[PDB]
């Protein structure tokens, strides 16, 4: 509603503004009433599909796992790499920029030492195993699981970790309920792409000529921190492995128009393009536009 | 099944109406059936006979006595020892579904407050062990005839 | 100023003047009851409507002719108080008079007979108390209004979610009061169907067939026609110039002999200006336009007679080549508009198997009955009960006006079937709001809600018993011979009785009163429900009608409703709110007169209210009642803004007038968020009653209203003076003027004193009053429970301080001083009934005695001779209340048991011990004992002992009674006998029972003389009957169960304190249980030594915004303030007027106010007399949203001597050290309610298990053990617990051999289980095996 | 269910 | 069974069932009253229909028990129901030794251990107290224990505060979301009727005091003890099980 409540809670409030007041506490008060509900059906069903599954073997002797990135979607950094990989046993041997060089020995379980001699270096993505991946069956083996428990040590033999799983994911439910021009890459750091293959026209312009063209931020010292998505379709103004400077704009596009760009010169022959068909004239002024 | 049987004992020689002389037939194997197993407690039929009458007399006596009969006011007016009026009545009733909701609609039934007599508590079972254990020392500190004696009985 | 404000004179804030005064609060039940059952010599509803319906009922043709003459209603049997110990329902006896005629046959009429029969008898109903309750089995009853849809039709969408289309819909429905649902609806197709209730869905237009509406007629009713002529050769057309509007050109449109329009020019405002100032009605056009329209009526060939063209048919260029030839100048066509007139009903057309009446009369009923075959009879008389049976239907005669309302006609009231009108109506309107003219209603808005309450709910309960008694009439009526059975045979009356009985007995809708506090009571009778019968379910509806709606304003209260599963269904009535002769919900406001503000009160019902500008209650008005403002902030339609000073066409009645009474009781609730208010208002209702009623310091206003209202004061009828003053009973001598001639009198108020309340709560009555004192009408003679000195009380303030102690105040925890618990303030009094049952068993009778095998004389010192404790033994647990014995012979015991017996020498006796016994752990004082004995079992002796204290007590009472109305009423006729004609010794030597006789000379007070000397004769004989009566009902015998020989009730006083563990919360919705209870040594005190009483956590109050609870706080320690300045002036004695000058400048405190006081007011013994209930605190009235301002309350705290800051140091008691920074002190109206902590303790060893699974129940009072769910079993299965889940659901309930082979363990102190198997599987084994299932336990 | 009553009837 | 007054209740299946019975009586005498087929056809079509109503009441028109509106229970719904298996469905079956009140605080608390009411505790131990009184000899016999604690002689607390020693109770509130619902704790006999609960924990069970209830149970057997003290006990699940962080955090 556009008039908003003018009045706070030292001074009183009046008639109106208490009966508008009034709504939103009847549908907050209804609303949780509700989200009570939806909660315990959801926790039912959780456990019912896993409950089963408990820890039976050490090792199953497996080397595959799960690709571990950190989770730089776009905008901030919500998440660091230490996290996601604390806990996890390795699914392969993690290398330095350079090799030659046993970091961390294969199967190790990555406590909190091991995480901060990690983070040292420069360690940018890690093959992890996970549960998804372990080749015992009826159950799980205690490896490809990880360590946590109220205990910090790895799981033990026989712990029945599909029970712990539902209730944890289930309990926090209560608790839940065209501007596109330019991108302005908000630190100093180097650009590398991915998938694009370019012309260059009369303008100048680094064209993409493909749907699936990333723009990143090469790190110094292990923070790929900004990631961004660049439309088929923008002006570009720094190249590919040039140097940006801190709020540089480096694309601009228009938000509403996608345009289609050729990669060749010529003459524009118009095929099926008969006038009442698919097209009609709109012929402006002197400027014969 | 009350007109199959009318069917087979007719003879139209006495010159009865079919209609008015079957109808006594079937209105004979209606009652009879009626009485005996629409029942879950069984009862004689003369009991039903006599109920129903009672039925009737406290309908002619409710007007007529301003408010309704006392239990030994319908008393009088039946042939019987008057004090069987109670007696009737007791048995009179018909049994109560177990499964009957008690308040809140929750599944808190009737019959889940029925509590069990014919149990044996513990505490008491406890004393057994125990009246076991008395008995026995007061026995093997006597005479070994008075023994084998008292093992017997 | 009446009586008893001028004792105690409340401060009032607050600047608008109240124009129009709070109406009765009872409103509601007392008139809706009063309306069915009356007198009215006309049609509308009473019991009198209801009969007039059914009756006269007339056998099958035999021409005897049962009608209705009138009734009557008998005496109560018993009245309220006799009603209420028995059990009976407070009833009368229905008598009504009924003349049965028959006429001869044949007869040009007439009758041979018609016999007048006096009354039968048909059941009796049940009467209301003077305060809305009724009494139903000795327990208090009241009835909740209820809340349902309005008769009449209404539209409605289902916009979007509808088939995944979006594609909206809209269906219309015809609700009426009783008899079937008839729906309209719409489908993507665009056919329209109806349908019965939810059966099979079927084409519309076939009930028209069955109404005798053929193709052309149904036609010709939703669409135009578009007359297409052929002139001179080959088609012109009739052009409406308005028709041709949001279409384009169809081809070159021309006429006059100049084109207009050519094909693809659209119409515009241009062309229509030609048309029309041209005069175009005819036009030419193309042959090929009609090869898509279709012709409207039927065309035959005049030569051969054949069909040239079927009624909906869309033509072709050889069609017309048919009739062109034949001279056909007209052919009729359908005018086909897609925004102006769709062609809905003719695709509908299309579908319809029928063509006739009897094609769509037989598919009617094989729709409602298929499978079964059709009968002309059949189809015609099912049909014609729908919607024209008189007994079957009626849309209400409010239903009939909101069918006409909804409408748009002018005529109220009509037909109470439908008609051949009304169906169509219908049909079209539905039409034009899918054309895009109107909208839909929503259910929500409260002008499409009605309320229905007691009066009109047990009309329908008793018209439904008289349907169910007419066919046994009839069937009676049927063979019945002439003058031998008259009608009281036929009738009989427990079909009618066992109706009534059903609704007030058992229904969603009755309730035991919530009557522990006198805001309880009013707040329960004044209630909406939308569940029950012909309401909603919770899981039917439905987010949609629980939120609240713009029309809720001042009718609904918007905050006050619960918190639980049914939020939003409850909705309790407003202050001011009124029910509609009709019976819907308006409200009070005031006639604004362009630039007046009148004090006329005009009342606006829901829909009135939206169309006018009502403007608000905080208005600026001054010297005549203008605007002072040239812009004023209003409400019109469902919105707000500004507006000009003269276009206002209404204002608020008051301040108030949006919330409930609950709700209003809150003072400083205008700074208080909604969410914590609705929390504050659902706790205030339930709290228990103190031993000492308080008085709020914070108040609001309405408090003194509430206390009247309620029943639990006595409120004088007459003024006059008070005689005499008893703990026990209170006499008031009337004043002259309002006294009759004869009959005069006095009015005596008797009290109710110490008895158990629905919630065990304790209800007494205490006197207000001293001897001879001036009382006026309507004032308080005695207040009720938590009330004092009139108004309404329902706890006790205490000196509150906010700071964290040492943690005891954690969460929202409460810390509280000895000094509450020392001074028995928060003490509370309840009473148990416990009760004893003399049964009877096969072998024999249950005997009371005293002879209880094996037990010694500490209980048999409690006990009398007969059995029963001595009244005024304090007991507690265990103690024998009632001794008793069951008899069971040969028990058959076993061997080392018997030989046992035989050793030691106990005499077994053939008598089982059955006393009842005290609970484990309650203990009161028996305050009185009762016996209620069948008729024929022989009275025991301390009944007899017991008939003849009831005996003594009738005997004093009765003749107290007219000890005192003697000699009243003879001191006043020896004193006009003294008035011509005194012989003043002469007199009073004969006795003064021989008076009446001797005379006076001419004149009226002879004849005053004679009125007075009639009702003393009968006082004489009165007293004689009356007293002979009484004595008669204590001896008669009381009629119980069959079983049961005789019961004794014994009621428990127990008194309880108050210790860790209970619940208290003030009015804010900061609730909190007693954590310690300290000395007061350690209590933070201030300067001047005082401690204080309760710590408060200051973090509870700014996360949950009450913000009121603060300023509350601070008012509440200025009201002390003034108290300590008078309590030094009273004890100084300084002079009256010191004192005088001193409140006089309290009760007027700076500008703008309402209060107007004194002095007026008796300059000794009155202002002394106020000077005394002041001392304690002064009382000041905040009202709701008219409140205290910040510059008032610290203005009155300058007056107190107390710093501004509101804020005080304190001193910590241990260490004694100050505390850095100043803490709020101040006093804070608290409650303590009703979740006391010993009924919530429980705790079980073993003990029983229930018979059908053996397992744990509460039966002898051991109670029940705790619930162990689901989700418990989760928690143990995360863990590793394995044994510990074992354990749970083995030993510890479900094996039954188990459990004592572990308890025998137990006891040889070896912890071991051995498991076996749950008997609760063992069943289902069982259960199944007994299906076809063959299901074992296999090996290997 | 093509309600018993009707099919005895018939 | 009988109930107070003389009046008897049972159960819906016996109506079911005497029908059946009933019905195939009536058919084997018609059989040999040789009946027209007419007739015999029309009871088979009742039997083969009241059969059907008891083994799975639903699937056909709903036959109603006599007189009453209310339907009758089957065969298949004493299986059926919210949902599958009563017994193991919340709830969920009760459980003897046990008991609750309202909840309060008590800061003086160390973490380790919990406050039980004195009141309570006698009630809830007793076959314990049974057997340590007539063990060390202060009491004869059971039957002569059990006099002692009803008279309540002053004795017993002594007794009582050897056997409630190293013996822990597990304290559950109402919701049980995850693992933590379940905590066990040692016991602090206390003078009043409430429980105290260490501050610090609170946060886990996302208890306030507005009034909230939790239960007590008594691990009985020796395996038991062992059990709720190496993996229930408070001191051992300081973390939180959804993210590693404490869950003891100051509140
Ligand atoms: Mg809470
Ligand atoms: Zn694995």
């Amino acid at each position: 509603i556009e008039t908003p409540i003018t009045a706070n809670f030292r001074e009183g409030l009046n008639v109106l503004q208490y009966f508008i007041s009034t709504h939103g506490a009847r549908k907050g008060l209804a609303d949780t009433a509700l989200k009570t509900a939806n909660s315990g059906y959801l926790t039912r069903r959780l456990v019912d599909v896993a409950q089963d599954l408990v820890v039976t073997e050490d090792d199953c002797g497996t080397h595959e796992g799960i690709m571990m990135t950190p989770v730089i979607e776009g905008g901030d950094v919500k998440e660091p790499l230490r996290d996601r990989v604390l806990g996890r046993v390795t699914a392969e041997d993690v290398l330095k920029p350079g090799t030659a060089d046993i970091l961390v020995p294969r199967n190790t379980l990555l406590h909190e030492q091991w995480c901060d001699l990690l983070e040292e270096n420069s360690v940018d993505a890690v093959k992890v195993r996970s549960v998804v991946s372990c080749d015992t069956d009826f159950g799980v083996c205690a490896h490809c699981y990880g360590r946590d428990l109220a205990r910090g040590h790895i799981i033990n033999k026989g712990e029945a970790i599909g029970v712990i799983a539902a209730q944890s994911i289930g309990e926090p439910g209560t608790q839940l309920t065209a501007a596109e021009s330019s991108i302005q890459v908000k630190n100093k750091g180097s650009i590398k792409l991915s998938n694009v293959k370019s012309v260059v026209n009369s303008s100048g312009k680094l064209v993409i000529t493909s749907r699936n063209t990333e723009l990143k931020l090469i790190d110094e010292f292990g923070r790929t921190k900004e990631s961004y998505k660049v439309p088929y379709g923008a002006v570009l103004a720094k190249g590919d492995g040039e140097q940006v400077a801190g709020g540089e704009t480096v694309a601009n596009w228009d938000p509403h128009t996608m345009p289609v760009i050729t990669e060749v010169s010529g003459f524009v022959r118009f095929t099926d393009m008969i006038d009442g068909q698919t097209i009609t004239r709109q012929t402006d002024e002197l400027t014969g536009l | 099944i009350g007109l199959m049987k009318a069917v087979d004992k007719f003879e139209y020689r006495r010159g009865y109406k079919f209609s008015t002389y079957a109808t006594w037939w079937i209105r004979q194997a209606i009652t009879r059936s009626i009485a005996d197993q629409a029942r879950t407690i069984r009862i004689p039929v003369h009991m039903i006979e006599t109920i129903n009458k009672l039925n009737r007399i406290s309908r002619q006596m409710l007007q007529e006595m301003g408010r309704e009969p006392t239990p030994e006011e319908l008393a009088e007016r039946m042939l019987m020892p008057e004090d069987k009026i109670r007696k009737v009545l007791k048995i009179a009733k018909e049994p109560i579904s177990m499964e009957t909701p008690i308040g809140d609609d929750e599944d808190s039934h009737l019959g889940d407050f029925i509590e069990d007599t014919t149990l044996e508590l513990p505490l008491d079972s406890a004393t057994t062990e125990s009246l076991r254990a008395a008995t026995h020392d007061v026995l093997a500190g006597l005479t070994a005839r008075e023994a084998k004696v008292l093992r017997m009985r | 100023y009446s009586y008893t404000e001028k004792k105690r004179i409340r401060k009032d804030f607050g600047k608008r003047p109240q124009v129009l005064d709070v109406p009765y609060l009872l409103s509601i039940q007392l008139d809706s009851f009063q309306k069915f059952i009356e007198q009215d010599p006309e049609g509308q509803y009473g019991l009198e409507a209801a009969f007039r319906s059914v009756f006269p009922i007339q056998s099958y043709s035999g021409n005897s002719e049962l009608q209705y003459v009138s009734y009557r209603l008998g005496e109560p049997v018993f009245d309220v108080q006799e009603c209420q110990i028995r059990g009976v329902t407070y009833s009368a006896p229905l008598r009504v008079k009924l003349r049965l005629v028959i006429y001869e046959r044949e007869a040009p009429e007439g009758t041979v007979k018609d016999i007048k029969e006096q009354e039968v008898y048909m059941g009796e109903i049940p009467l209301m108390t003077d305060n809305g309750t009724f009494v139903i089995n000795g327990t208090e009853r009241v009835i909740v209004s209820q809340l349902h849809r309005s008769p009449g039709v209404f539209f409605d969408s289902d916009k979007g979610k509808t088939h995944s289309s979006g594609k909206v819909l809209y269906n219309a429905r015809i609700i009426p009061y009783r008899g079937s649902w008839l729906d309209f609806e719409f489908d993507p197709k665009d056919n329209l169907f109806v349908r019965i209730d939810r059966r099979r869905k079927l084409p519309a237009t076939i009930i028209l067939r069955a109404l005798n509406y053929t193709t052309e007629q149904i036609l010709d009713l939703f669409f135009e026609k578009v007359i297409f002529e052929i002139r001179d050769n080959k088609l012109q057309m009739e052009l409406v110039p308005e028709r041709l509007r949001g279409e384009t050109a169809s081809f070159d449109i021309e006429a006059n002999g100049k084109v207009y329009v050519e094909k693809g020019r659209r119409i515009t405002a241009r062309h229509i200006r030609q048309l029309e100032k041209d005069d175009v009605k005819l036009i030419e056009v193309p042959v090929e336009y009609i090869a898509g329209k279709v012709v409207a009526k039927d065309y035959i060939d005049e030569s051969t007679g054949e069909l040239i063209c079927a009624a909906n048919m869309e033509l072709s260029l050889d069609l017309l080549a048919k009739l062109s030839q034949s001279g056909h100048k007209r052919i009729e066509t359908l005018f086909t508009n897609d925004l102006d007139h769709g062609p809905y009903i003719s695709e509908t057309l299309r579908v319809d198997p029928t063509n006739d009446r009897l094609s769509a009369l037989v598919e009617i009923y094989r729709m409602m009955r298929p499978g079964e075959p059709p009968t002309r009879e059949a189809a015609e008389s099912l049909f014609e009960n729908l919607f024209f049976s008189e007994d079957r239907y009626d849309l209400s005669a409010v239903g009939r006006m909101k069918f006409n309302r909804s409408l748009l006609r002018e005529e109220i009231e009509g037909s109470g079937i439908l008609s051949k009108d009304d169906i169509i109506d219908v049909m079209k309107k539905l039409i034009d709001i899918r054309n895009g003219k109107g909208e839909v209603d929503d259910i929500d808005h409260l002008g499409n809600r009605r309320i229905r309450s007691v009066g009109e709910m047990a009309e329908n309960q008793f018209r439904v018993g008289l349907v169910r008694v007419e066919r046994a009439v009839k069937e009676r009526l049927s063979l019945g011979d002439l003058d031998t059975l008259m009608p009281q045979d036929m009738i009989n009356a427990k079909p009618i009785s066992a109706a009534v009985k059903e609704f007030f007995g058992s229904s969603q809708l009755s309730q035991f009163m919530d009557q522990n506090n006198p805001l309880s009571e009013i707040t329960h009778k004044r209630r909406i429900s939308a569940l029950g019968p012909g309401g909603l379910t919770r899981e039917r509806a439905g987010f949609e009608v629980r939120d609240v709606h713009p029309t809720h304003y001042g009718r609904v209260c918007p905050i006050e409703t619960p918190e639980g599963p049914n939020i939003g269904l409850i909705n309790s009535l407003s202050v001011y709110a009124q029910t509609n002769e009709y019976g819907f919900l308006e409200t009070p406001y005031r006639k604004v007169t362009d630039g007046v503000v009148t004090d006329e009160i005009h009342y606006l019902s829901a829909i009135e209210e939206g169309n006018y500008v009502i403007a608000q209650a905080n208005s600026n008005l001054d010297e005549e009642g203008h605007f002072v403002e040239d812009l004023v902030t209003c409400r019109s339609k469902g919105e707000s803004s500004l507006f000009s000073r003269d276009q206002v066409d209404y204002m608020d009645v008051s301040t108030q007038q949006v919330v409930s009474v609950g709700a209003s009781l809150i003072p400083f609730l205008e700074h208080d968020d909604a969410n914590r208010a609705l929390m504050g208002a659902n706790m205030q209702r339930q709290a228990v009653p103190t031993l000492r009623a308080d008085k709020p310091l914070v108040g609001t206003g309405m408090e003194r209203a509430v206390a009247v209202d309620s029943g639990v004061t006595a409120v004088a009828k007459r003024g006059g003076v008070v005689q005499y003053v008893d703990a026990s009973r209170i006499v008031i001598k009337v004043n002259e003027d309002e006294m009759y001639p004869g009959e005069a009198g006095i009015d005596i108020y008797n009290l109710t004193k110490y008895t158990r309340s629905n919630q065990n709560t304790c209800i007494n009555q205490m006197p207000c009053v001293s001897l001879g004192e001036p009382v006026e009408r309507g004032d308080v003679l005695a207040d009720g429970p938590s009330t004092d000195l009139g108004e309404l009380a329902l706890g006790q303030n205490m000196r509150v301080a906010f700071m964290p102690w040492n943690g005891y105040n954690f969460e929202d925890s409460i810390l509280v001083s000895e000094r509450v618990v020392q001074e028995d303030r928060f003490t509370t009094i309840h009473i148990q009934e416990l009760a004893c049952v003399s049964r009877d068993t096969k072998l024999g009778p249950e005997e009371i005695t005293a002879d209880i095998p094996n037990v010694g004389e500490a209980a048999l010192s409690k006990l009398d001779e007969s059995g029963i404790v001595y009244i005024g033994a304090e007991v507690t647990g265990g103690d024998i209340l009632v001794g008793k014995v069951t008899p069971k012979g040969e028990t058959q015991l076993t061997p080392e048991e018997k030989l046992l017996r035989a050793i030691f020498g106990e005499k077994a006796s053939d008598v089982k011990d059955s006393s009842l016994r005290v609970p484990n752990g309650v203990s009161g004082t028996v305050i009185d004992v009762q016996v209620f004995t069948r008729d024929g079992v022989e009275k025991d002796k301390r009944a007899l002992e017991i008939e003849e204290m009831q005996l003594k007590q009738a005997k004093k009472d009765l003749s107290e009674e007219l000890q005192i109305l003697e000699a009243g009423l003879f001191s006043r006729i020896r004193a006009v006998l003294v008035a011509g004609g005194v012989e003043a010794e002469k007199l009073d030597k004969l006795p003064r029972d021989r008076w009446l006789e001797l005379g006076l000379t001419d004149e009226e007070k002879q004849n005053q003389l004679e009125q007075l000397a009639e009702q003393y004769d009968e006082l004489k004989h009165e007293f004689e009957k009356k007293l002979e009566a009484k004595r008669r009902k204590i001896t008669q015998g009381d009629d119980l169960a069959p079983g049961v020989l005789k019961i004794v009730k014994v009621y428990l006083a127990v008194k309880r304190r108050i210790q860790p563990g209970d619940k208290m919360a003030g009015r804010h919705g900061n609730k909190g249980v007693i954590s310690k209870i300290n000395p007061i040594e350690d209590m933070p005190y201030d300067e001047n030594g005082t401690p204080v009483d309760i710590v408060l956590n200051p973090l509870g109050v700014p996360s949950r915004m009450n913000i009121g609870q603060i300023l509350e706080t601070h008012l509440g320690m200025a009201a002390k303030g003034i108290g300590d300045k008078i309590n030094a002036m009273l004890k100084q004695q300084q002079e009256v007027a010191k004192l005088r000058e001193f409140i006089q400048r309290a009760y007027d405190l700076g500008a703008d106010v309402r209060q107007k006081v004194d002095l007026s007011t008796f300059s000794d013994e009155e202002v002394m007399r106020l000077a005394e209930n002041l001392r304690k605190g002064m009382p000041i009235a905040t009202p709701v949203f008219d409140g205290a301002k910040e510059a008032e309350i610290k203005e009155l705290l300058k007056l107190g001597d107390l710093p501004t800051s509101g804020q005080i140091r304190l001193y910590d008691g241990r260490t004694g050290e100050q505390f850095e920074r100043p803490v709020t002190v101040g006093y804070m109206y608290m409650l303590k309610l009703n979740h006391l902590v010993d009924d919530k303790m429980h705790a079980r060893s073993t003990g029983s298990y229930s018979l059908v699974t053996q397992q744990p129940l509460g039966g002898k009072a051991q109670f029940g053990g705790q619930r162990f769910g689901e989700m418990e079993v989760w928690a143990l299965e995360a863990y590793g617990a394995a044994y510990t889940l074992q354990e749970m659901l083995t030993v510890k309930s479900d094996d039954v051999n188990g459990r004592t082979k572990m308890y025998k363990n137990i006891v040889d102190g070896n912890h071991q289980m051995e498991p076996g198997m749950p008997e609760s599987f063992n069943v289902l084994l069982k259960e199944i095996r007994s299906l076809g299932i063959n299901i074992e336990l296999e090996d290997e | 269910t093509t309600d018993p009553v009707r099919m005895y009837m018939r | 069974v009988p109930l107070d007054g003389g009046r008897f209740a049972t159960s819906d299946l016996n109506d079911l069932y005497r029908r059946v019975i009933n019905r195939n009586n009536r058919l084997k005498r018609l059989l040999d009253l040789a009946a027209p087929d007419i007739i015999v056809r029309n009871e088979k079509r009742m039997l083969q229909e009241a059969v059907d109503a008891l083994l799975d009441n639903g699937r056909r028109g709903r036959a109603i028990t006599g007189s009453n509106k209310r339907p009758l229970k089957s065969l298949a719904d004493m299986i059926k129901g919210k949902q599958g298996r009563f017994r193991q469905n919340l709830l969920g079956k009760r459980v003897d030794y046990s008991g609750r009140s309202v909840i309060t605080v008590g800061p003086y608390l160390r973490l380790h251990q919990c406050g039980l009411p004195k009141k309570m505790a006698l009630e809830l131990f007793k076959p314990f107290i049974y057997g340590k009184l007539e063990l060390r000899g202060l009491a004869t016999t059971i039957k002569a224990a059990k006099k002692m604690v009803e008279r309540e002689e002053a004795v017993v607390w002594d007794i009582l505060d050897e056997v409630i020693r190293e013996h822990p109770v597990l304290l559950n509130r109402a919701p049980t979301l995850h693992r933590l619902g379940i905590q066990a704790f040692e016991p602090v006999l206390i003078e009043g009727k409430a429980i105290q609960l260490h501050p610090l924990v609170c946060a886990a069970y996302n208890a306030d005091f507005d009034g909230d209830q939790m239960a007590v149970h008594v691990p009985l057997t020796l395996e038991a003890q062992l059990e709720a003290r190496a993996l229930m006990m408070s001191t051992n699940n300081i973390l939180s099980p959804a993210n590693g962080e404490p869950i003891i955090v100051p509140s």
